[PDB]
């Protein structure tokens, strides 16, 4: 049989004396193996990046969890976060400024940016790969995300769901008041309310082979339409992702907002209670719950 | 990490070094736009 590999990647670092992240990843890790289900030939491979104390928890965890309930195949892989921070560095050093907690450009945020490099430091044997938080509980089998990627439009690099708070709308705060009509920042059905990192479908190949992807991680291209946004923001990826987003949506497949739904309301208090609800509503049968400002999920 | 900047000028980060004033959402007042 024809041997057919799926590929997740979690970040999971500084986890060492750190319970609220090590419960965390045990509510994701345990929902993922239980309801996960995949044919005979298929073989999952959670990839984690981590430091070595981590790794060391992590197996503690993973062999607790494994094998799954369902008896497929399962193989486990961890890269370093220190080699993994070297490889990103040059890719990645100008978006720092830009994107990072505050400024400058420090190495302790490069790891922050390894989705837009994702496709420069995975093998090329990898053509596709989903990376997810940590903070996320499974409600379905996540065979079926994988089916999404036969949903990217021609010239899509990436699958990400909308950001569910206004926290954008407040980031181009700047930009929107130089233009009033604009749709940045705007809930949706209709606005570009940006993007949120939790879970992103990276078709590695599609990244490796857009000109215009390219092109957009070009120090010049980052800092032109920085400028052009006023843009600042300490999210990392998720943040040049959302900007990106606003100049080229084509780059993106949208997934629904069930399969990221995010349950922080920090911005809720915090100057957007009147438009809160248009940013954060997402009805349909949920797929991943995702307590992302260390918000409990419920059960 | 940083806590993100309640004001609407200067940095993401709240007390940004080179941020002198604080715009606040509208119906919030103070250096922290905490009332
Ligand atoms: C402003 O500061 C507060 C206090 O520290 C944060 O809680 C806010 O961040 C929350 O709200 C906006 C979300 O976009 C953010 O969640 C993202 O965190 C970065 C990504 O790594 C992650 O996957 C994504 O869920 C959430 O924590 C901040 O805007
Ligand atoms: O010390 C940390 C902090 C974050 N993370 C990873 O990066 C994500 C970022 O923050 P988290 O999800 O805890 O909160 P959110 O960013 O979703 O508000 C987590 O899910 C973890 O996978 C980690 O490994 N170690
Ligand atoms: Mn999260």
């Amino acid at each position: 049989v024809v041997p057919v590999d799926y590929h997740l990647l979690m970040m999971f670092t500084k986890a060492e004396h750190n319970a609220p992240l090590q419960a965390k990843a045990r509510v994701a890790l345990s929902s993922l193996l239980r309801l996960a289900k995949f044919e005979a030939h298929e073989v999952l491979n959670l990839h984690f990046v981590s430091e070595e104390a981590s790794r060391e928890v992590a197996k503690a965890l993973l062999r607790e969890l494994l094998p799954p309930a369902a008896g497929f195949k399962c193989k486990v892989i961890f890269h370093d976060v220190a080699v993994l921070t070297d490889k990103l560095f040059p890719v990645v050093e100008a978006m720092q400024k830009y994107f990072s907690a505050g400024s400058g450009t420090y190495y302790s945020d490069s790891i922050f940016f390894l989705s837009v490099a994702m496709h420069q430091i995975m093998p090329k044997e990898i053509p596709r790969i989903i990376q997810l938080d940590l903070d996320l509980k499974y409600k379905t089998n996540i065979r079926e995300l994988f089916e999404e990627f036969d949903n990217f439009l021609p010239g899509a690099v990436i699958g990400i769901a909308r950001e569910m708070q206004p926290v954008y709308r407040h980031t181009f705060w700047q930009f929107r008041h130089e233009n009033p009509k604009t749709r940045v920042g705007d809930p949706p059905p209709e606005g570009l309310p940006g993007f949120n990192s939790g879970v992103m479908l990276l078709n590695l190949e599609a990244m490796r082979q857009s000109p215009l992807y390219s092109h957009l991680l070009e120090p010049s291209w980052v800092q032109q339409l920085a400028d052009k946004y006023h843009f600042r923001g300490h999210l990392g990826d998720q943040d040049f992702f959302t900007m990106i987003g606003m100049e080229h949506p084509e780059l993106f497949h949208v997934l629904d907002c069930t399969w990221n739904r995010q349950l922080c309301t920090w911005w809720r208090d915090h100057g957007y209670s009147d438009v809160f609800q248009a940013y954060f509503r997402c009805e349909g049968h949920v797929k991943i719950y995702h307590g992302n400002c260390n918000t409990p999920i419920p059960e | 990490q940083c806590e993100s900047n309640p004001c609407l000028n200067g940095g993401s980060c709240k007390d940004d070094i080179n941020s002198y004033e604080c715009w606040c959402p509208f119906g919030f007042e103070g250096k922290n736009c905490e009332l």
